[PDB]
């Protein structure tokens, strides 16, 4: 019974709504870039590209690791799932720490939220993505703790799958934000 | 499912058409060029409907006929055992109370209230997720 | 170019006349006269943002030396107090910090702590009104605040509170708002209410959680 | 004292009855206490109207319960 | 010190019509409820607020209480100036100061 | 240590009382540790107070500070305030110790209140134990006043205001005795010279001694009248089911003691309480905005705030307002210890009881208790008027009137809701007794009908429906996973699996031991 999965449909439609949320943020960003003529990233601000590439590659590797974990989950063994999801958690934590470090080193000598328009839109666009990543980390921890406390049933597999492609959606919207902010300018 | 996918494809086609038309009509004939705020909303609502429609399309191509999708069928076809539908639970009201605490702590700028609200939200969501998986007590 | 208050009476006419009058006469519906007041009142009211009002503190509207413009324009119509200046013409700061924090703190506890707090947190007055926090106000704002006597706050002249007394009070306030808490995380600056809350919501939940873990339930 | 089991299932395991006269008299006394609190230093009358409005609802509820119990629609 | 603008809303309790010197009034500072310092003075409502339990006295109406468990007015002190121009007391309080007891106020 | 043990045995020969105390059985419910919490808090209080007495000087003479804390140099203060400042700033580890002391006092009070709530709601005060209830009530009163006298010792502005207002000007207002009590206690008018030494003597010697004697008597009565228990599988009014002291109970008690000490140390190191240096020495001319006593006197303060100004003036005399606060507080302190006798007079039940009641089986008492707790919460929140009206933007007069009206309309509303809620819980229990436990699975029953696959708790009749059980005062399961339904995860560590033989053996022996425990406790 119930040949198409239900949790899958729910997660998919919710991810669509989240995409619309990020649409609102993008619309905020593109305006105030048309108004600032010339060096629209103001003089105290210049982005350090020597740090933003490794964290993006780390996030992509995280996506690969999560897909491997789902492959392991579809056949009923919990330990491969646990290993791949621990790896994914560690890589996401590294990404968040790198982003926070760049925030510190960038607020150190210039750009602030109340000090500019570019700084405002930049921090607003990237901090919400950071919050989404932190939520994904919490979901990973909860899923592992839940696999710890009973035998492996198909419901656990469905939960793993939906958490997986939530993570995929996250690290795709990150690619969009990165290509828009750091390269297009 | 074949009709849901077709509905979402119709919607995605119309939204993409409208987005492109608006973009190219405001590139010219407008005061300051491309409008940049309706354009974005339109492309990303197109993307929303596209994601949903593509998922439904894959699930339809990977599926055999279903008593719901199938005419010609009788009630003895669906005779079986449905999923698990949760009976009584009291965690939703606690989740809502925690989220409301965090929200009122964000309205009036009070960081301690925001921290307490976030902690309570984590606790209540953990309680909701684990409700039907805790085992018997170990003594 | 001090003979130029044509700016000044260019911003007042487009941001104030609806509530104070074209001649600074106090529209009998909303605003006071603003004649006896001086540059210090305008400085404190505008720089903190309480001015032009729809009164709480908000974001300021005017700078780029136009607070000076409105202040000079208002001073030209009366004889109120003026803002302190340093040998450059700007407004001063750190040398109004008395080498003495004991006297400043005793004066604060006698005159100021009744409405604000022991250490300058807020305090509630009757029927709405409250006394705000003293953390984000700079030195000239503190001086002009206790010199001009804003709404429902008493007015401390330079004869009952001399200039040393004011400088020492400023120094005590700025030190009390910027000192560490050498006992751990202070729970807001108030008395036993945050302490009781923290007890009930941290220590008791830890104790009851450990009691639930150790002992069985039946 | 006594209550039938079909209203309170665990009527034999503990105290489960409070006589209704207690509740009626308590409601009337609380209304009177709310009313007598117009004696003071209240300059302004915004507070007196809340006192009068909360004392009318209590009396209304008590009277409704008494009248329905008197005609057998309750118990 | 009361602003010269009002000076027409004063009520001047029955026995103390001449206890003020112009615009100076000099009430006591010990709340007539339980004895905390009633020091919160709002300058343009003319209200004195006791911070211990929040009573409110009306500085323009012989310090009459207008909110809270406070029930008796604050005591007023008579003042004047001496031959040199300093403020001096023109006598004593007409009644005891502070909380009440069995004997009298 | 055979030689030493035998020589102790020929000199004392206990060997039978030790066996009688090593075999005592104690019930194991998480709710039976709320008294241990208070006991351990009291022990920590004793230790830290004995440490503190080596540095405190309780005088009221005036000195000039001339210390290390610079923003107070040259200020004239009493000797007690200076001694407290010296403890805080000039003894290595003194601030830590006094913060532990204050946090332990707070935890003492909170644990006592939670324990009282348990005792009241479960009905553990009935026929054999009214006197133990009375002793507990006396302990509560003494703890309140001891904490008050304690935090009034290092006389600073806040403690001085509290002393002045409450003690001086409520004792001063009593109808006839009044000023006589005030002058006997203070030695004169309010700011004296004998107040702080007298409070010091009362606080370190007398009240701790009385509390220690009463705690000894309390624990003796609990030891010789064996503990109560909840109804269950093998529980009767004539036996105690639990674990023996010998290996287990002492171990659990000691581990709980260590964990409570750990929590107290952590929160005494990381959170700040009573920073007396931000205040100043007490002076009768200056005041601040907070005021506020510790959370166990806030109800007294709130009652004084929201009580209307009703005074009586007759011939040559005066009865002020705080007299009302006095009689109401006395009435509360008299109605607390005399409750079991009231309930036994009203319900007319005088039998021995050793099995507890679930709070849902006694709706009227549960509603009374909820009403009292709501009243207490209203009185406590009415004490932080200033903080509430400042942080949350509300008028001050508005909060006063909100408290003044809530004091009358919240208790009855809470009573009504609690009564209906208790009966609803009873009905929910009866439904799962009549039918089975809902599993949450749905079927379609080829003629298009939806059923929900209940699961019986006992025997079944001919046509598959379970025969209804009878209620026995014990809790019933509501979730299928609490019964063993979906369990038995893998037996790895966290990332690597174990062998299959180990997994099978461990699972199978665990199942066997569970079944044996069940079958053993049923049969007795
Ligand atoms: C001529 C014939 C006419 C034909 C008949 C026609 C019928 C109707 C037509 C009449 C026309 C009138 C129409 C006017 C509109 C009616 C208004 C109305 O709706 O009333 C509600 C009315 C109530 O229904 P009902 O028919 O009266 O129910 C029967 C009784 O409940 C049965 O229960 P009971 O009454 O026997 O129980 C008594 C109960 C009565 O309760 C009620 O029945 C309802 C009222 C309770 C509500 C709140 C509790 C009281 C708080 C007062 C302040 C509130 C603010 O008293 C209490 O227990 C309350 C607590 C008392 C506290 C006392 C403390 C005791 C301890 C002592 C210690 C000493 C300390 C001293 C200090 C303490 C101070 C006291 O009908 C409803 O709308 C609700 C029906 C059921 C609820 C469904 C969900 C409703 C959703 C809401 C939206
Ligand atoms: C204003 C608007 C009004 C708001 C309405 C009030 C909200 C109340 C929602 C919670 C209701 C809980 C409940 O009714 O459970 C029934 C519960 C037993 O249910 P049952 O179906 O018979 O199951 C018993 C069977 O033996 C079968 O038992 P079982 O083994 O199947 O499981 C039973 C359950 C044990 O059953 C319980 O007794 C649970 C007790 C939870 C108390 C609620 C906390 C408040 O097992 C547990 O031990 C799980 C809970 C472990 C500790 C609870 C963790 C709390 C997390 C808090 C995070 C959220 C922050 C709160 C909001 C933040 C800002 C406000 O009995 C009670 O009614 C407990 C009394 C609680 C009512 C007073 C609490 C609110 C008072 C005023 C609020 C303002
Ligand atoms: C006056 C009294 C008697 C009643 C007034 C209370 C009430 C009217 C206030 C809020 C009302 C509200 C907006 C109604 C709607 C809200 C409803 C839909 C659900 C949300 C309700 C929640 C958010 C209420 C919050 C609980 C709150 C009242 C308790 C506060 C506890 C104490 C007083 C706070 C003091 C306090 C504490 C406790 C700190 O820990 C702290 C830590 C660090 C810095 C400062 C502080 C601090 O000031
Ligand atoms: C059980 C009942 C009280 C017995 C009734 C017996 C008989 C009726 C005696 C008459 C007494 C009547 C007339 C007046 C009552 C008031 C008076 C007696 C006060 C004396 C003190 C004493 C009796 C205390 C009463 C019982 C006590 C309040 C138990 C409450 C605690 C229990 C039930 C639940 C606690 C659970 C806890 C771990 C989580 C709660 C989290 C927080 C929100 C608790 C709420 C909370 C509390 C409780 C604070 O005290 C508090 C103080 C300062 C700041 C904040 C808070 C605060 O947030
Ligand atoms: C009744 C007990 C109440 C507590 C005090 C004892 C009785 C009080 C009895 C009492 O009321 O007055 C007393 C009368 O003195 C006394 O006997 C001293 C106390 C001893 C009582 C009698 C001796 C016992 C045998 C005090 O009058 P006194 O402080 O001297 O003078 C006052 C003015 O201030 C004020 O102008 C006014 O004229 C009065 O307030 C006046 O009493
Ligand atoms: C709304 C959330 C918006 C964005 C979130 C992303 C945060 C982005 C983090 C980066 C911040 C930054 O780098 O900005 C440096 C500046 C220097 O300003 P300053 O004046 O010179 O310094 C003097 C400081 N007082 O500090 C700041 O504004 C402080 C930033 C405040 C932290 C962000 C607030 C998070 C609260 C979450 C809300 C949850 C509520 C849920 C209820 C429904
Ligand atoms: C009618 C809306 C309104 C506007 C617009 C407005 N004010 Fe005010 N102003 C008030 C009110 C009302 C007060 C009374 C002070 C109070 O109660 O807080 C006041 C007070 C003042 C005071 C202090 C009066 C005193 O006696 O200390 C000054 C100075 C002042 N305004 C100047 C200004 C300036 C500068 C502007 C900006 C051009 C401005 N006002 C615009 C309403 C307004
Ligand atoms: C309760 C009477 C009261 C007294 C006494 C009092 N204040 Fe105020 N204070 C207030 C009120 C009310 C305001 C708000 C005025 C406004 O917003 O226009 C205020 C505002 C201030 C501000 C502005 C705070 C800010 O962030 O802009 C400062 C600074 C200040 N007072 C300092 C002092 C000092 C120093 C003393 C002691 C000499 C003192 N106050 C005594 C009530 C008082
Ligand atoms: C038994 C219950 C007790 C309670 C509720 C209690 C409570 C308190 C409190 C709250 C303080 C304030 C501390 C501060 O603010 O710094 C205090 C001070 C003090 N306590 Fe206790 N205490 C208790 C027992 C004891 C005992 C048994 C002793 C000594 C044997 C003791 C010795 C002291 C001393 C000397 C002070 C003053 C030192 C100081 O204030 O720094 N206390 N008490
Ligand atoms: C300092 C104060 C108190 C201490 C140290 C204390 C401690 C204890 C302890 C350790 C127990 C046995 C274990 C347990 O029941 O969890 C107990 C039981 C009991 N307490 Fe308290 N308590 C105190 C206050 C009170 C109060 C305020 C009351 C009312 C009270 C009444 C009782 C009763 C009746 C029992 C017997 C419960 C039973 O036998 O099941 N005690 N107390
Ligand atoms: C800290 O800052 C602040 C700021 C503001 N407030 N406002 C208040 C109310 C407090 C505050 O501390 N309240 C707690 C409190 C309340 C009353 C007493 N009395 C003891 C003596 C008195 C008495 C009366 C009659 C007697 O007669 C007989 F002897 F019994 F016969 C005996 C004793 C009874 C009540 C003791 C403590 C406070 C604190
Ligand atoms: S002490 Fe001033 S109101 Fe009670």
């Amino acid at each position: 019974l119930n040949r198409p999965n239900m949790v899958s449909v729910g997660t998919i439609v919710w991810l669509s709504s989240e995409l619309m949320f990020f649409a609102g943020l993008f619309a905020m960003y593109f305006t105030a870039r048309a108004q600032a003529g010339g060096a629209w990233p103001p003089e105290p601000t210049e982005l350090n590209l020597a740090l933003a590439v490794p964290v993006t590659l780390v996030l992509i590797a995280s996506s690969f690791t999560c897909q491997m974990g789902v492959f392991a989950a579809e056949r009923g063994d919990v330990f491969g799932l646990r290993r791949w999801y621990v790896i994914t958690f560690l890589m996401g934590l590294f990404f968040v720490l790198g982003q926070g470090y760049e925030y510190i080193h960038l607020v150190e000598h210039g750009t602030t939220i109340p000090g500019s328009a570019y700084g405002s839109v930049f921090y607003l666009a990237t901090g919400f993505h950071g919050l989404h990543v932190i939520g994904g980390l919490v979901a990973f921890v909860l899923l592992l703790a839940r696999t710890k406390m009973s035998k492996f049933t198909p419901a656990q597999a469905t939960a793993a799958i939906v958490v997986s492609y939530y993570w995929h959606f996250v690290d795709i919207v990150w690619i969009a934000l990165f290509a828009t902010i750091y390269f297009v300018r | 499912m074949h009709i849901e996918a077709r509905l979402f494809e119709i919607l995605t086609a119309f939204f993409a058409l409208a987005a492109v038309v608006y973009a190219v009509l405001t590139a010219m004939f407008a005061t300051g060029g491309v409008e940049w705020a309706g354009t974005t909303a339109l492309v990303l609502t197109t993307g929303l409907t596209l994601i949903t429609g593509t998922f439904f399309r894959f699930v339809a191509r990977r599926l055999d006929t279903r008593p719901e999708d199938y005419e010609d069928a009788e009630i003895s076809d669906g005779a079986g055992e449905l999923g698990f539908f949760a009976p009584h639970s009291w965690w939703p009201i606690l989740i809502s109370l925690s989220f409301s605490t965090a929200a009122v702590g964000a309205a009036l700028w009070l960081p301690w209230l925001i921290a307490a609200g976030v902690a309570f939200v984590i606790t209540s969501v953990c309680g909701l997720v684990f409700e039907y998986y805790w085992g018997p007590e170990k003594h | 170019s001090s003979a130029l208050l044509r700016t000044g009476k260019q911003l007042f006419d487009t941001s104030c006349v609806s509530c104070h009058g074209a001649n600074l006469q106090g529209v009998p519906d909303h605003g006071p006269s603003l004649i006896g007041v001086g540059e210090a009142a305008v400085y404190f009211q505008v720089s903190t943002g309480r001015m032009p009002a729809m009164a709480p503190r908000k974001d300021p509207i005017f700078d780029e030396a136009q607070i000076d413009a409105i202040g000079a324009y208002v001073q030209a119509n009366g004889g109120g107090p003026t803002v302190v200046r340093n040998p450059d013409g700007s407004i001063a700061t750190q040398s109004l910090r008395g080498n003495d924090l004991g006297r400043g703190g005793d004066l604060f506890r006698l005159n100021c702590a009744s409405c604000h707090n022991f250490t300058g947190k807020g305090g509630a007055l009757s029927s709405g009104k409250y006394a705000p926090d003293l953390a984000p106000a700079n030195e000239q704002q503190i001086l002009t605040a206790m010199l001009t006597g804003p709404q429902n706050m008493p007015k401390f002249s330079n004869r009952q509170l001399s200039f040393e007394a004011k400088k020492d009070i400023i120094a005590y306030v700025k030190v009390a708002t910027e000192a560490r808490q050498p006992g751990g995380y202070l729970l807001g600056g108030f008395g036993p209410a945050p302490e009781g809350m923290a007890m009930w919501i941290i220590g008791m939940v830890a104790a009851i959680g450990l009691a639930l873990w150790i002992g069985a339930r039946s | 004292t006594g209550v039938d089991v079909e209203d309170v299932p665990s009527a034999e395991w503990g105290w489960s009855h409070m006589p209704i006269g207690v509740m009626h008299i308590g409601g009337l006394l609380s209304a009177a206490f709310l009313l007598v609190m117009m004696r003071g230093n209240h300059v302004g009358h915004v507070e007196d109207w809340f006192l009068i409005g909360f004392a009318a609802v209590i009396v209304a509820l008590v009277g409704r319960n008494w009248w329905l119990r008197r005609r057998g629609w309750i118990r | 010190r009361i602003k010269p603008s009002d000076l027409g809303r004063v009520v001047k309790r029955k026995g103390q019509e001449s206890f003020n010197f112009g615009e100076f009034f000099a009430f006591t500072k010990v709340c007539s409820h339980l004895g905390c310092p009633s020091s919160l003075y709002e300058q343009q409502s003319y209200r004195i607020l006791c911070p211990c339990h929040q009573s409110q006295f009306d500085a323009l109406h012989f310090a009459k209480p207008i909110f809270g468990p406070a029930a008796r007015a604050l005591a007023q002190l008579p003042i004047t100036i001496d031959t040199d121009g300093y403020l001096v007391a023109n006598g004593d309080f007409v009644e005891p100061v502070g909380p009440a007891f069995w004997e009298r106020t | 240590l055979a030689r030493q043990a035998e020589d102790i045995d020929t000199r004392y020969h206990p060997s039978a009382a030790l066996r009688r105390q090593l075999n005592k059985v104690f019930p194991t419910h998480w709710s039976f540790l709320l008294g241990e919490i208070a006991l351990y808090s009291f022990v920590v209080l004793l230790i830290t107070g004995v440490y503190l007495t080596l540095f405190f000087d309780p005088s009221m003479v005036d000195v000039t500070y001339n210390g290390v804390y610079q923003p107070l140099r040259g200020v004239e203060m009493s000797r007690a305030y200076q001694s407290a400042l010296d403890i805080s700033f000039e003894v290595r580890g003194g601030l830590f110790v006094r913060q532990i002391h204050h946090w332990a006092a707070l935890m003492f009070a909170a644990a006592i209140m939670v324990h009282l709530a348990r005792i009241f709601f479960t009905g553990a005060f009935r026929r054999p134990r009214e006197t133990n209830w009375v002793i507990g009530s006396l302990l509560l009163i003494l703890a309140m006043f001891e904490g008050y006298f304690g935090y009034s010792l290092p006389d600073d502005l806040l403690s001085g205001l509290g002393l002045r207002a409450a003690l001086s000007s409520i004792t001063l207002g009593m109808p006839v005795i009044g000023t006589w009590l005030h002058w006997a206690l203070f030695g004169g008018d309010f700011p004296g010279t004998i107040l702080i030494p007298r409070l010091y003597a009362l606080h370190i010697l007398l009240l701790p001694g009385i509390i220690l004697a009463l705690i000894g008597l309390h624990l003796a009565l609990v030891w010789f009248q064996k503990h109560t228990q909840f109804p269950g599988p093998g529980r009767t009014e004539h036996n105690v089911v639990g674990v023996r002291v010998m290996p287990v109970f002492a171990f659990k008690s000691g581990a709980f003691f260590a964990a409570i000490v750990g929590v107290l140390g952590l929160m005494g190191g990381l959170l700040q309480i009573n920073p007396i240096w931000n205040l100043g020495p007490y002076k009768p001319s200056q005041v601040s905005a907070g005021s506020q006593p510790d959370f166990y006197m806030m109800w007294t303060e709130g009652l004084a705030r929201i009580w209307p100004p009703w005074e009586f003036y007759f011939w040559h005399h005066t009865i002020p307002a705080p007299v009302w606060v006095a009689v109401i507080m006395g009435l509360v302190f008299v109605l607390l210890p005399a409750y079991p006798f009231l309930e036994k007079r009203f319900t007319g039940d005088y039998a021995h009881h050793n099995l507890l009641q679930r709070p849902r089986d006694v709706p009227v008492r549960t509603a009374i208790g909820a009403m009292a707790i709501a009243f207490y919460m209203v009185l406590t929140l009415a004490a932080m008027n200033d903080i509430i009206a400042l942080k949350f933007h509300i008028s001050l007069n508005a909060t006063t009137w909100i408290g003044r009206i809530g004091m009358v309309i919240l208790p009855p509303f809470v009573y009504f809701i609690t009564y209906r809620w208790c009966i609803g819980l009873q009905r929910s229990d009866r439904s799962v007794l009549e039918h089975g436990v809902e599993t949450g699975i749905i079927k379609r029953l080829p003629h298009g009908a939806y059923i929900e696959l209940h699961q019986p708790l006992g025997p079944v009749d001919e046509h598959g429906h379970p025969i209804p059980l009878q209620y026995q005062g014990a809790p019933l399961p509501k979730r299928m996973n609490k019964l063993g339904s979906a369990g038995s995860p893998g037996s790895g560590s966290f990332l690597f699996a174990d062998s299959a033989a180990e997994d099978a053996a461990l699972r199978e022996a665990g199942h066997a031991a569970e079944q044996r425990a069940l079958a053993a406790l049923r049969e007795h």
